[PDB]
């Protein structure tokens, strides 16, 4: 969701640090500049997207981490998204985190999906 | 009790004028010629 | 109202009387007691006719027998409007407030006066009020509408009238009423209420405002605010001089009256000597509450003094009071003061359970025995009956141990327990 | 309904990352208690001075 | 990563729904018929109907007094408010012992209301006095989704100018209370100075107007210290008027009966809900006589919430009293409105429990045979010392680098540390008083 965008930016914005937003309230012409200005040596060190808009199609080599706060759908939606780091441009090792709370629904699902070798999830009870 | 805030608009509040107001029921009309004439010729 | 649980005192109410005198049996939550009750009842008359002032009576009796029970059911059979006061020994006692102060300031609380006023109400529901700024023909022109059932007129206000209608917010269609004298708006609900009818009427405000209450207000700017505060911090005599003498010219007027209250001290025998001393001063005077003292100890030391006198009180004091004597209770009004109490808690007893419960309240107290009433009935509860049972009550007597059971348990366990010198074994062995 | 649970889920999802809920935290302001007990014993003070 | 000091290994009773006390649960081992007894009290506070009552439990020291008096409180939930007191703190310089005594009753019952607040929010655009007497003032401020306008009481005036605020600067307005608050300049004028030393936050969202209603719960006695005395507010004449009588005063019988009685007229709207509480005091041995008189008589009261005390003693001089002995050092006529729930020492057994119950929660590992010893040892000398020889065991491991505690260690840890019946040997033998 875009909600948690904002927040982000305040948070990235309370630390100092220097990155980029890319999601779908972005025009056209700030979208492939912000692309080569990442992928370019930089001292930007977060760069930030969402899954629909720019987490499908792009080329970025630059990072070497990829940080997923929440996952819905990852048979495959979920994959192409580490995928848009891991490229043939990127020399360095690809180190892929997740966030999972406990004992919550993220946490229930990741339980359920690992005894039944993760296909497809349809109901999360407990 | 008394209310620290009072919400008020620009044009329609004044601090001069304070007005409060709330078989079949008609106003009553004079239906005398002179009252009317006498009315409108003062 | 006025939000309560349970007290001790909460079943009897208002003593008991007849027209005789005579004590019923059980007469209003009090059972037992004869002679006791046909004496408290004296007193409460001698109150009530108020020909008399100043006049102190002692409570005696045993532990648990009798004896605040007294003074309760004196208090609420003499009902409201009449003041009564209730003080510990300990609680005159004070670090900011002198001894000899703070006791003259219940003698000061317990008398009442009732200041009467008359004053011209206009009340209604307003429908209309239009109200002008300044013009130069007149300072403030306005117009209010009042509607009442009876009679609806219109009213054109005074100027400052216009600042208090335009101080406070009014909305039309609320029901208010406005003082004329006093000068200011009372709002009493919304048209919640119904007009009752002509908008004037001539009304007396009663105000019952006791002599302390007079007191404080003079002797501060705001002493009204040093009544709730209990800053007053000893008020000087010469002010209470001047209020004793404005209060004779009233009465003498005929614009107020006095109202002779009972002023009751539990646990009189902590009371300090000093106190005794200014106890015989306070009882001569003209202003003094009917004054009743229950002391249960007997033939003590007087604190502040080496000696001991009897009855645990000084005997020029003792020369000022009247002596009432308490009896214990039999095994027969036991069970039915247990009865009460059992109506009293919502629980339910049977005859034999009610047997063993009187048998254990003459061996021991029955104190103790109306607290167990109360812890059976939870025991009871788990076992989901609604009535209690004799296995219950023993259940009862065994988890919650008695005093003098734990005292012959200390003797012999007194190797364990701490000792006036310090001596205690905490190792079990050697 | 298959859209129920989306729907109640989605609070959830709106909870554990960030308390996205309506996200309202009390200013913690006192108490609005209006009685002023004193008050009602300022007219006896007016009558009495 | 967890501090322990003496405790926290208690989760409760442990009782089952019959009543029955199992011989093992929440870290307390035997004790059964105590902790029968706890749970019969614990229904009766939830039953609501008792007040005034009084129960008392007496018992050698180490025997569990305390530590089961906090079950009991942990039983009751963090909902029920609960008191812990100690016998020596009723005696103040400042006020008298009595009023100190009569007001933990007040604190000991608490009372929830739910109110709703309104809330004011946006960039402020004109401000305009409307100027004897301080004058109204007309304030502009700005949401995000809509624009309004509210006049002003001359005091939150007094603290809007004290707030050093200015046209284009969020700000905060509560309406009960009347605080303000500023956030910061509005964002948009954040390129009007390149550097600058005030922060800029965004345009609150939302209306300008704003509701919620809290659950939020108060003390009774927090509730009568309102009415009291002032509190802090932004005007200054609030400032004067709290500096003006700093130090606490006793509380008279009248202004508590009015404060009981809007309770009571609060309770009739369904707002609130008035719950009891419990009392606790500990080392009841310490009170003066003329505090027990004062509880005869307080607990007699209607209002009084139930009351649970704590002392260890044979048969004593009460304090302030010159020939009156009573058991537990409580005077024997508050002694019959007290009931009493009486306790027992531990067994070889019970201490070797409790050693390890006390070792697993502090997260340490000891072997069978320094167990043993730490059993003989809580035999021999006293329950307390073996929990407390137990950290520096440890340590000594840490030092010797080995994960659990040897004999040796403990053996240590008995030359390093010694209890009072040595050090009362060494005492009686000795060149200058050691
Ligand atoms: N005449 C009576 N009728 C009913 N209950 C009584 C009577 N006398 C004493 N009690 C009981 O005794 C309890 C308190 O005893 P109390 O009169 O305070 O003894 P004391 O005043 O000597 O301390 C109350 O709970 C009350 O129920
Ligand atoms: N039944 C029990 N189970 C576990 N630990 C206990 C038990 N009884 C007492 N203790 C322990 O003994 C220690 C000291 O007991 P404490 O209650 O302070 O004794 P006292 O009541 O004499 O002051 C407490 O830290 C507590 O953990
Ligand atoms: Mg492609
Ligand atoms: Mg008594
Ligand atoms: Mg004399
Ligand atoms: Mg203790």
């Amino acid at each position: 969701m875009t909600k948690v965008l904002d927040v982000l930016e305040q948070f990235l914005n309370y630390h100092g640090y220097l990155y980029m937003r890319l999601d779908g309230a972005t025009k056209i012409e700030d979208r492939q500049i912000l692309t080569e200005r990442f992928n370019t040596d930089s001292r930007i060190t977060v760069f930030i997207l969402s899954s629909r808009s720019g987490g499908l199609g792009i080329n970025l080599t630059g990072a070497d981490t990829v940080i997923f706060y929440d996952s819905d759908w990852n048979p495959a939606m979920d994959k192409q998204c580490q995928d848009r780091c891991h490229r043939i441009g990127q020399t360095r090792d690809v180190h892929i985190y997740r966030f999972v709370s406990e004992h919550t629904i993220e946490s229930n699902i990741l339980k359920k999906a690992n005894q039944k070798r993760q296909l497809d999830n349809v109901v999360i009870q407990e | 009790m008394k209310a620290l805030v009072e919400e008020i608009d620009k044009k329609t509040y004044n601090p001069d004028i304070y007005f409060t107001s709330l078989s079949r029921p008609v106003k009553r009309i004079n239906y005398s010629l002179a009252d009317l004439e006498a009315r409108l010729y003062t | 109202k006025s939000l309560s649980l349970i007290a001790a005192h909460s079943h009897i109410t208002g003593l008991g009387l007849d027209e005789n005198l005579q004590p019923r049996p059980t007469s209003e939550g009090m059972v037992g007691q004869l002679q006791a009750r046909r004496a408290a009842g004296v007193i409460l008359k001698m109150v009530q006719n108020g020909t008399i002032a100043g006049r102190a009576v002692l409570v005696a009796g045993p532990p648990s027998t009798g004896k605040t029970a007294l003074a309760m059911g004196v208090s609420q059979s003499l009902g409201k409007d009449v003041p009564f006061t209730a003080i510990a020994g300990s609680e005159i006692f004070s670090l900011e407030l002198s001894k000899t102060e703070a006791l003259t300031q219940a003698f000061r609380k317990s008398i009442g006066i009732k200041i009467k006023e008359e004053t011209e109400l206009i009340e209604g529901e307003v429908v209309e009020i239009q109200i002008d700024r300044s013009i130069t023909g007149g300072h403030k022109q306005g117009k209010l509408t009042i509607k009442t059932t009876d009679m609806e007129t219109i009213y054109e206000l005074g100027n400052k009238m216009i600042d208090g209608l335009t101080k406070e917010k009014v909305l039309a269609g609320d029901v208010i009423s406005i003082d004329k004298a006093s000068g200011k708006i009372t709002k009493l609900g919304r048209s919640v209420q119904c007009p009752e009818g002509e908008l004037q009427k001539r009304k007396t405000v009663v105000h019952t405002v006791s002599l302390h209450e007079i007191d404080v207000i003079n002797s501060r700017t705001q002493g009204f605010l040093a009544l709730f505060t209990g800053d007053t911090g000893e008020i000087r005599s010469e002010v209470r001089d001047q209020i004793n003498t404005k209060v004779a010219e009233w009465k003498e007027e005929g614009k107020a009256e006095i109202v002779p209250g009972v002023l009751f001290i539990d646990e009189v025998h902590m009371l300090d000597i000093e106190c005794f001393s200014f106890i015989n001063r306070a009882l001569e005077d003209e202003f003094a509450p009917i004054v009743m003292m229950a002391t249960n100890r007997g033939v003590s030391k007087t604190r502040g003094t080496n000696y001991k006198s009897p009855h645990g009180l000084p005997l020029d004091l003792l020369d000022r009071s009247i002596i009432i004597t308490t009896k214990s209770y039999n095994e027969q009004e036991i069970k039915t003061i247990l009865s009460i109490r059992a109506q009293e808690e919502e629980v339910e007893l049977s005859s034999d359970a009610l047997d063993l419960l009187t048998k254990t309240g003459v061996e021991t107290s029955l104190r103790y025995s109306s607290n167990l009433i109360s812890v059976a009935q939870q025991i009871a509860m788990k076992r989901k009956n609604n009535t209690v049972e004799v296995e219950d009550v023993k259940r009862a007597y065994l988890l919650f141990l008695d005093s003098a059971r734990s005292v012959k348990y200390v003797q012999e366990n007194e190797s364990q327990y701490i000792d006036d010198q310090g001596n205690v074994q905490i190792s079990i062995a050697k | 309904n298959f859209m129920s649970i989306v729907n109640c889920l989605m609070q959830l999802r709106k909870v554990c990352n960030h308390p996205n809920l309506f996200e309202v935290r009390p200013i913690l302001t006192s108490f609005v208690l209006e009685h002023c007990v004193a008050s009602d014993y300022k007219d006896v003070e007016r009558t009495l001075l | 990563v967890t501090r322990t000091a003496a405790h926290t290994h208690i989760k409760g009773l442990g009782l089952d729904e019959s009543g029955v006390a199992k011989r093992v649960e929440g870290g307390f081992v035997g004790q059964i018929e105590a902790r029968e007894a706890c749970g019969v009290i614990v229904d009766l506070i939830k039953a609501k109907k008792m007040s005034g009552r009084a129960i008392l439990l007496a018992g050698g020291p180490s025997t569990g007094k305390t530590a089961l008096a906090l079950a009991i409180s942990q039983e009751l939930g963090p909902k029920v408010p609960f008191c812990p007191l100690v016998g020596s703190e009723l005696y103040s310089v400042e006020v008298k012992k009595t009023e100190t005594l009569m007001e933990n009753f007040r604190r000991a019952i608490g009372l929830r209301i739910k109110e709703t607040k309104e809330v004011y929010e946006g960039e402020v655009t004109e401000l305009t006095p409307e100027d004897k007497t301080i004058s109204h003032v007309i304030v502009g401020l700005k949401s995000a989704k809509g624009t309004k306008t509210l006049r002003l009481d001359p005091t939150i005036y007094e603290s809007i100018q004290r707030e050093k605020v200015s046209i284009g600067d969020v700000i905060y307005i509560e309406a009960n209370t009347g605080a303000v608050k500023r956030v910061g300049r509005s964002d948009a004028y954040a390129t009007e100075f390149d550097l600058e030393t005030e922060e800029y936050v965004p345009l609150p969202k939302g209306e300008v107007h704003k509701k919620k209603e809290i659950v939020q719960d108060v003390t009774l006695h927090d509730l009568d210290v309102a009415n009291a005395r002032p509190q802090g507010g932004q005007d200054v004449i609030s400032m004067m008027g709290q500096l003006l009588k700093p130090k606490k005063t006793e509380i008279t019988e009248k202004l508590r009966q009015e404060v009981n009685k809007v309770v009571a007229k609060y309770i009739d709207q369904g707002v609130a809900e008035l719950i009891p509480g419990v009392l606790f005091i500990d080392e009841v041995n310490m009170l003066d006589i003329e505090i027990f008189t004062y509880l005869n008589k307080a607990l007699e009261s209607n209002i009084a919430p139930v009351v649970v005390l704590a002392s260890n003693r044979g048969m004593t001089t009460v304090r302030g009293t010159e020939d009156v002995i009573s058991p537990h050092g409580v005077p024997p006529d508050l002694i019959d409105r007290l009931l009493i729930v009486r306790t027992l020492p531990y067994d070889k057994d019970e201490i070797r429990t409790i050693i390890e119950r006390r070792a697993t929660v502090e997260r340490l590992q000891v072997e069978s045979s320094a167990l043993d010893l730490l059993a003989t040892m809580g035999t021999e000398t006293s329950l307390r010392y073996a929990l407390q020889l137990l950290a520096p065991c440890g340590i000594l491991a840490q030092t010797s680098n080995r994960k659990e505690i040897v004999v040796n260690d403990v053996n240590e840890a008995k030359l390093l540390f010694l209890d009072a019946k040595r050090s009362t040997k060494i005492l009686e033998t000795s060149a200058n008083y050691l």
